DNA sequence: TTT
């Protein structure tokens, strides 16, 4: 299976730089030309760059927003994309997908499309500085019991940039957790995850959340107690 | 440049309806026009390319139709699955553009939220701060209101709510409330209660605490 | 990425 993973995402300055990485693997790279597309935050998509195979001498193309700040470039031998930003602007702040470019165009047509796309690496251009969230464990206070399910939670709060990752168990619970998009407070995040389990298997057996916050290095995790 | 219009941003659909999503292009495309759908955790995939052809491994309930600057996608009997975004994009010229997107919800029996209470942690309260929060999940229509009752007073003042994305599997919605409060403020009330007023029910779904209890 |  055709597989693009984004690496190199994270916060910069206005007028900053940040290189961003692409490892294909699962076709034959070198045959295909290869895009960026990139969404800002709530919005849609927006085509960045292409490069095309070494077949067409590597021809590269760039959307006006970006011509002359932005380098698409890749490596054929190791199979990676790059994308190096440069002279960063607030309105460049998105998530950017690595993006195969459609096939032979006798078979598929000459029109460009997108045929595969990575999960994305996030990009945060802003002056704020970086500040690991506070971890907080939500557990039910003595009282009131529904015999049948109890829900445990965690609090993420005033971190910056996005985003976070809350898993519960070492992602051995999946089903019943619930991740809450974050909020911007006062130039700060606050987002929370809460899991929901049998009320026999807890607090007999333990749960725990972490959160792993990697523009600030920082996983914190919270063993959940009554 | 060519610009992509989806008129409509957002529609709400049931399982087995037809969905018709359009895209006006502002200059003749050539059949040059291909849907994408994006899922709610953000993952891509191409639909149909080329105005008609599918996308090897997309179910056939998809099919494009178009010419010159009118095109439409079609997804027949809608599916569980198919709550996404959904773009269309032109790769006639450069710079290649794409409509602004279509949100797609889909409806299912109205569902009352199972609402959880939480007082501030330890932690916190060493910290000088304050934060009780609510869960009401897993719950349908999205529409939903949250209160704050501190010793039977309504309180405003420090709420953050924040929705979930639709529900894959079952449709639902869930939310979260978080009253932040100085641990001072904290300090001086016993009772905390969070109220869900929503469609499902005449009385609101109520959870509480009280502080010299915890 | 036909010639």
């Amino acid at each position: 299976e055709v597989q693009l993973v984004e690496s190199g995402g994270g916060l910069v300055q206005p007028k900053g730089s940040l290189k961003l990485s692409c490892a294909a693997s699962g076709f034959t790279f070198n045959t295909y030309a290869m895009n960026w597309v990139r969404q800002a935050p709530g919005k849609g998509l927006e085509w960045v760059a292409r490069i095309r195979s070494k077949s067409n001498n590597y021809a590269t193309y760039y959307a006006d927003s970006v011509k002359d700040r932005f380098t698409i470039s890749r490596d054929d031998s190791q199979s990676m994309l790059y994308l190096q930003m440069n002279n960063l602007k607030t309105e460049d702040t998105a998530m950017y997908y690595c993006v195969r470019h459609r096939g032979a165009p006798l078979y598929y047509g000459n029109g460009a499309w997108f045929a595969y796309w990575g999960q994305g690496t996030l990009v945060t251009v802003s002056a704020a500085k970086t500040t690991p969230p506070s971890v907080y464990p939500l557990a039910p206070g003595c009282g009131d019991t529904t015999g049948s399910s109890v829900t445990s939670g965690c609090l993420v709060k005033g971190y910056f940039p996005e985003s976070v990752t809350v898993t519960w168990n070492s992602g051995s619970l999946s089903s019943s957790v619930h991740t809450f998009p974050a909020l911007l407070q006062s130039g700060l995040y606050t987002m929370s995850s809460s899991v929901t389990v049998p009320s026999s298997t807890w607090p007999s057996e333990t749960v725990t959340c972490s959160v792993a916050h990697p523009a600030s290095s920082t996983t914190v995790d919270k063993k959940l107690e009554p | 440049d060519i610009q992509m219009t989806q008129s409509t941003s957002s529609l709400s659909a049931s399982l087995g309806d037809r969905v018709t999503i359009s895209c006006r292009a502002s200059q003749d495309i050539s059949n040059y026009l291909n849907w994408y759908q994006q899922k709610p955790d953000g993952t891509v995939k191409v639909l149909i390319y080329y105005t008609s052809r599918l996308r090897s491994g997309v179910p056939s309930r998809f099919s494009g139709s178009g010419s010159g600057t009118d095109y439409s996608l079609t997804i027949s009997n809608l599916e569980q699955e198919d709550i996404a975004t959904y773009f269309c994009q032109q790769g006639n010229t450069l710079p290649w553009t794409f409509g602004g997107g279509t949100k797609l919800e889909i409806k299912r029996a109205d569902a009352a939220p199972t609402v959880s209470i939480f007082p501030p942690s330890s932690e916190q309260l060493t910290s000088g701060g304050a934060s009780v929060v609510c869960f009401l999940n897993n719950f349908y229509p999205k529409d939903i209101n949250v209160k704050w009752k501190i010793d039977g007073s309504e309180r405003q003042n420090g709420v953050l709510n924040s929705w979930t994305d639709q529900d894959s599997k079952d449709s639902t919605y869930s939310m979260s409330s978080t009253l932040t409060l100085t641990k001072d403020e904290y300090e001086r009330h016993n009772s905390y209660t969070c109220e869900a007023t929503h469609k499902t029910s005449t009385s609101p779904i109520v959870k509480s605490f009280n502080r010299n209890e915890c």
